[PDB]
């Protein structure tokens, strides 16, 4: 933006086919007869020179509101509320922002949960216990070579296996990768 | 006598005294470039050259994007630092280079029975900036173009409304 | 009245968007008039015209090796394939790399790049379409073995099997139906992936955007 | 992503639904003076039999108090259906 300020004034200096870039002289020591021809090229020069300025000007006008548009969709999701969207504020499941004024813009500051310190587990997609084959309500199964648990997929928070955080469907032929395990129901203890 | 390639542009002339056709092509040129790793940094720079055959330019390296001068070839593939073109970057060692190195190479450990969780979180601020608005600005039309002259804006409404 | 549906058809739907474009430079001193040293006294008492014209010029040239690096570079480091691909009974050979091609491109590229003086100058991309396909192996092996985890941070490898399973649970249909329908899904995928790939072999005239771009 | 000469192309998968059956429904179960509400899906009926499943996939379970919640009474909400909630704990019980 400066420099298209700048490289204008510059413009003024040029003769563009005139002999002076100065209009006084043209106005000073030409034939007013024929002064004018030396006038219309510096005029048409001059206004060339303007109406690139003003395109260039629009070209960027519509950048900045597209880029504008974008910053004010960003507060609407990322600062407003949360975003549910992946990557769209932030790398990383984000949580929320704080804008921050800046001298022509905004500055976010995208809160987000980077997950850690991973662990692999032997695991299967389903649990068969008495020819029902169980699965999970939410999160995956997990053992630690023998015990089985159950933990959400995005923190270890392992679990024994219930009927309650569990649903049964079908039988153990239909889905391949099943494994054998007991699936505890916190009624018998209660009712024994 | 002769041939034009597209677009009215001789590429092919046939002398009629040897009676052996021969092409015709524009020869080397472009824009030339520096390529520098930083006034205070250091103070070596590196000359590059575009899309010329590196035979009548003037160490040389010739690259996909033409040859460079200043730099040495290393087969070893860093990251890239300053982007030349054609998958070529150079850095500070002097200044080498390099083939891009897109980045660290790892086969995560894939079974059908393998579930790697995180078993920790870490919460970290990310920084965006975006603008929103520039400068107003505003230009006067009489003023300007001809500047206190009465005489010269008349010549200027006969343009209309420009 | 309630109408539910008692099957489903999993299909692949191709969606082309350009992403760059050939980076142009123009020179102006031997353009406008050429190799004349009269000429150019009268080409610079214009001003500095076409100064900000290379400017602006090259303003843009950089921006198209800008533009593919947010959409492509998006991956933190690069991802391989496994040697052995299981991948609950899915087939892939079509969009990964192979040996037979040159090393990084896939099948589905190959079909796709197929089916696609003085005064000027071209300026070659930042990123040779050579290692273009490094980034989307990349990719691919993120969202096949990783799913979308690696997308957040560390990549954890997860089974694609159950990694479908989230995914369903995620468009309010319960796993278990995966499960017990997983064979079918994996030959509509096949067949899916085998039809995508004819529909554009012999003839195909749905390129549109990023046919024509280059044509302007 | 697929690399492209002068750009991107996508194989977006998606879950298309078929096969659809229209069936008699409720939006909710009055039993025992108690207005029943699905926790997910909607209820379903083959004519006679009432039966619960998700709204993406016909996969009929029978009406039990584990997959339903309860609000309200029987007079507040309009178009509810008269019919029996099972209970998984009766059996146990006897
Ligand atoms: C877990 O349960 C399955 C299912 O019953 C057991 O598979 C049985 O194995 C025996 C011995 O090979 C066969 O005679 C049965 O026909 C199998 N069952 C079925 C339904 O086919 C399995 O042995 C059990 N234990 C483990 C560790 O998986
Ligand atoms: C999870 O990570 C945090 C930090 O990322 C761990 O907190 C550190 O714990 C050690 C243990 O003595 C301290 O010395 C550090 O000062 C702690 N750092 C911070 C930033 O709090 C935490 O222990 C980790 N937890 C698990 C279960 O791995
Ligand atoms: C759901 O639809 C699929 C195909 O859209 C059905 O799969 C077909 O099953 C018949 C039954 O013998 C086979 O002859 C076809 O070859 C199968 N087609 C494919 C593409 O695999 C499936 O049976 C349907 N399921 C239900 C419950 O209607
Ligand atoms: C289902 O339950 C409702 C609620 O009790 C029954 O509606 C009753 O009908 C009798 C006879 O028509 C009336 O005397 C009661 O006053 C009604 N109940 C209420 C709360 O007003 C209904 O008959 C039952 N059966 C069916 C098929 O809906
Ligand atoms: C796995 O976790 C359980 C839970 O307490 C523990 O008892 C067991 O020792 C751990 N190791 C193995 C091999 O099961
Ligand atoms: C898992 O992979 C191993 C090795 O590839 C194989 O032996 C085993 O049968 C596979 N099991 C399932 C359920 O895919
Ligand atoms: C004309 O052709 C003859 C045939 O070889 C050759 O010797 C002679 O040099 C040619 N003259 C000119 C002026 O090219
Ligand atoms: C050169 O200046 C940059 C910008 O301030 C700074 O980051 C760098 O450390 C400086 N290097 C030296 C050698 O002074
Ligand atoms: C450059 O020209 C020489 C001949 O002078 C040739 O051998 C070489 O192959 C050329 N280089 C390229 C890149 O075309
Ligand atoms: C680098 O690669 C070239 C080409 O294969 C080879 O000649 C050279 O020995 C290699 N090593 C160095 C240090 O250049
Ligand atoms: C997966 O877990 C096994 C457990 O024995 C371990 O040996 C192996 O190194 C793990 N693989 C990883 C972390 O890639
Ligand atoms: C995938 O399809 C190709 C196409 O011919 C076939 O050659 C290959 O064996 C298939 N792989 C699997 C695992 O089905
Ligand atoms: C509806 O489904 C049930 C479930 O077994 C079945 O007994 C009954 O015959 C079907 N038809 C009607 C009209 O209820
Ligand atoms: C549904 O519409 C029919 C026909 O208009 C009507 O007889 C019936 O009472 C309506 N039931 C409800 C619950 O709206």
């Amino acid at each position: 933006n400066a420099q298209a300020l700048n490289t204008l004034v510059k413009q003024l200096s040029s003769n563009f086919g005139a002999i002076s870039s100065v209009l006084n002289d043209i106005l000073s020591r030409l034939d007013p007869p024929e002064a004018e021809v030396q006038i219309d090229r510096l005029i048409t020069g001059r206004l060339q020179s303007l109406q690139t300025y003003v395109t260039q000007q629009l070209i960027r006008a519509a950048e900045i509101r597209a880029s504008a548009n974008l910053a004010a969709t960003k507060m609407s999701e990322c600062v407003l509320g949360q975003s549910k969207r992946v990557d769209f504020c932030g790398k990383g499941y984000h949580l929320m922002s704080f804008p921050q004024s800046a001298p022509h813009g905004v500055v976010f500051l995208h809160v987000t949960y980077v997950p850690a310190q991973e662990k692999n587990f032997t695991t299967a997609p389903a649990i068969c216990h008495d020819g029902k084959a169980h699965f999970p309500r939410e999160g995956v199964f997990v053992s630690n070579g023998t015990h089985w648990f159950v933990t959400q997929r995005n923190f270890y928070e392992p679990q024994i296996i219930t009927t309650d955080n569990t649903f049964v469907s079908g039988n153990c032929d239909v889905v391949i990768g099943i494994v054998n395990n007991t699936v505890y129901d916190p009624l018998q203890p209660e009712l024994d | 006598q002769f041939g034009r390639d597209i677009a009215d542009t001789t590429d092919a002339v046939r002398d009629p005294q040897t009676l052996e056709i021969l092409d015709i092509t524009p020869c080397s040129f472009g824009g030339v470039s520096v390529i520098t790793p930083g006034t205070n940094t250091s103070n070596q720079v590196a000359v590059l050259y575009q899309d010329v055959n590196c035979t009548e330019v003037p160490n040389v390296f010739q690259t996909r994007a033409g040859c460079l001068i200043g730099a040495e070839h290393v087969n070893n593939s860093y990251e890239c630092d300053i982007p030349i073109g054609a998958g070529i970057c150079a850095s500070y060692q002097s200044i080498i280079a390099y083939t891009m190195s897109l980045g660290a190479e790892n086969s995560v450990a894939y079974s059908n029975n393998s579930i790697a969780i995180p078993t920790n979180f870490t919460i970290s601020v990310t920084t965006e900036i975006l603008p929103v608005s520039m400068t107003k600005t505003s230009v006067d039309c009489t003023m300007y173009i001809c500047g206190d002259s009465t005489e010269c804006s008349n010549l200027l409404l006969q343009y209309g409304s420009f | 009245s309630i109408a539910i549906p008692t099957n489903f058809t999993i299909s692949v739907t191709t969606e082309i968007l350009p992403v760059s474009m050939t980076k142009t430079s123009v020179d102006c001193t031997m353009y406008i008039c050429g190799d004349s040293t009269e000429c150019s006294n009268l080409l610079l008492q214009y001003g500095s015209f076409c100064t900000q014209l290379n400017r602006a010029l090259t303003g843009i040239a950089v921006e198209q090796d800008k533009n593919t690096q947010e959409v492509f570079a998006q991956v933190k480091q690069i991802y391989k394939t496994p040697p052995i691909k299981d991948f609950g009974g899915f087939n892939f050979s079509q969009i990964l790399p192979d040996p037979s091609k040159p090393s990084k491109r896939s099948f589905i590229e190959d079909l796709l790049f197929n089916k696609v003086f003085n005064g000027l100058t071209v300026l070659p991309p930042l990123l040779t379409d050579e290692m273009i396909a490094q980034y989307t192996s990349a990719l691919l092996a993120g969202t096949i073995t990783s799913g979308w985890t690696f997308g957040a941070g560390a990549a954890l490898q997860i089974p694609f099997a159950m990694q479908m399973a989230y995914r369903f649970n995620g468009i309010g249909v319960t796993q278990n139906v995966l499960y017990e329908n997983q064979k079918l899904i994996a030959n509509q995928f096949n067949s899916a992936i085998g039809k995508i790939q004819d529909s554009l072999s012999s003839t195909a005239s749905a390129l549109g955007k990023l046919q024509d771009v280059v044509n302007q």
